[PDB]
């Protein structure tokens, strides 16, 4: 149970830290001896996971530590603490560096001994020690490739990155938007259709898009698209996977590789 | 496509739409499609009617491949169009090429906004048609006055500021160059 590390890649970890907080309360920190797997999924969260909320999307982001030292003795440790406390702590560290390295330690309920200086700052965030049997029930979704099609989204730093980001967020200017009906046709054209207003709106993209490897369609919610937009803003290598009336997967990566995978299920049937 | 019109001077169609707002703001709008140009007609309470016309010369492309009928009529609501273009004009500073389209009876009125990166497409639902009887007889004119726009706009603004529950117009030209034209108002001031 000896877990100690001094994380300094900082953006890669920060985006996960923020997106798990924005997704739902608390998060899972799977500290393997090689790879850290932050798992914000609804199956493991005891307040209306899908009771009237419909919050089904599961995030499986992996953070590497080679961040100064990775001493995971046990060696898989799986934890669960609220995202509010670590969000505040990270924000404080970010502001401090805006003005040393944060040492992290571990004390089936424990605490995290975050310690950093400029002043002395100690934050003992409560945490638990979810069991191995409970860990085994936390498995990543399996996604078929029989129809799954992926769209290589352009990097944000490129000329078309800002235009694509604006096109992605274009669906947020109508406050009566709940369901987004993605469309992808084969040079592939990616289209967004809205069918909940008095007029039939189709937000298309005529720019250059690459399809790494039949119209595939999937209807998702608007908040899922918001977090997808935030992820696209925070990453360069972003792949949009679209399963025909099954699911939508947002694959992000940072060049071993700190991949971020968001699995979004259909919020309706085509 | 039985009709297709493309333009980049979207300010002209914007002024056309803002000149159609005074005639009620949530009701039906008649659009007449002919070879000469694009016209919007609105009628209120059978007492007043407006008729704007966008000529072919305002669009680089104006096909009108329809051949069975010389003119095409469609009825679409104005609140839908206003609410759409209101949020579309958020980034109007971009180089937008508007594209009007209509495939005939039973097909929606399309309004595509392409910025060379995003091609927003809207299909407006067309409603049944309920507008010429309200036209003056060309052989019976009692007075014909040509007035400058700014002066008339100022007079109308003044009449609005005075209230002007009722209005009167005068047209007398005496023996000499005594052209008298006045806009009398029955307002709170008297």
């Amino acid at each position: 149970m000896k877990l100690k590390l001094i994380v300094n890649d900082y953006k890669l970890l920060r985006t996960t830290i923020n997106t798990v907080a924005s997704l739902r309360k608390t998060a899972i920190l799977r500290f393997n001896s090689e790879r850290l797997t932050i798992i914000s999924t609804p199956k493991s969260s005891s307040n209306n996971g899908t009771i009237l909320r419909g919050d089904t999307g599961q995030l499986w982001c992996t953070i590497p530590h080679d961040f100064r030292l990775y001493t995971v003795i046990s060696n898989t440790i799986t934890m669960e603490c609220n995202c509010d406390s670590l969000l505040s702590v990270f924000k404080r560290y970010d502001r401090v560096m805006n003005q040393s390295n944060m040492t992290i330690k571990l004390q089936p309920i424990c605490a995290l001994g975050i310690t950093f200086e400029e002043i002395m700052h100690s934050f003992k965030v409560p945490v638990k020690l979810l069991f191995r049997a409970q860990d085994t029930r936390i498995q990543e979704p399996m996604i078929n490739y029989i129809q799954l099609m992926m769209y290589k989204l352009p990097p944000i730093s490129g000329e078309f990155g800002s235009a694509f980001h604006g096109f992605i967020r274009r669906v947020e200017r109508y406050s009566n938007v709940n369901h987004i009906h993605l469309m992808g046709v084969k040079d592939v054209e990616l289209k967004i259709i809205v069918n909940e207003l008095d007029w039939h709106l189709e937000i298309c993209w005529n720019g250059p898009l690459d399809s790494v490897i039949s119209t595939h369609e999937v209807i998702i919610r608007c908040k899922d698209w918001k977090v997808c937009s935030k992820l696209y803003a925070a990453f360069e290598e972003v792949v949009l996977a679209i399963s025909h009336d099954e699911s939508c997967v947002f694959h992000c990566s940072l060049d071993e590789r700190g991949q971020i995978i968001y699995y979004i299920a259909r919020s309706k049937g085509l | 496509n039985k009709f297709s019109a493309s333009t980049v001077h979207l300010e002209h169609i914007t002024t056309a739409l803002s000149c159609l707002t005074p005639f009620g703001s949530k009701d039906d709008v008649l659009i007449f499609i002919d070879a000469d140009g694009l016209s919007f007609v609105r009628e209120n309470n059978h007492v007043i009617k407006i008729q704007l016309l966008l000529s072919r010369e305002l669009f680089m492309s104006y096909s009108y491949r329809n051949e069975t009928e010389d003119h095409m009529k469609l009825c679409v609501k104005i609140n839908h169009i206003l609410d759409s273009v209101s949020v579309m004009n958020r980034n109007s500073d971009d180089i937008v090429e508007c594209t009007l389209s209509y495939d005939g009876h039973g097909s929606p009125f399309v309004l595509i906004f392409e910025d060379s990166f995003i091609s927003e497409r809207v299909e407006y639902s067309t409603y049944l048609i309920k507008t010429n009887g309200l036209e003056l007889d060309r052989e019976r004119i009692s007075f014909e006055a040509i007035i400058k726009g700014e002066a008339l706009h100022s007079a109308l603004k003044d009449l609005k500021e005075i209230g002007c529950k009722e209005c009167y117009v005068y047209a007398k030209t005496e023996a000499n160059d005594e052209n008298v034209f006045a806009l009398i108002s029955k307002s709170q001031l008297g």
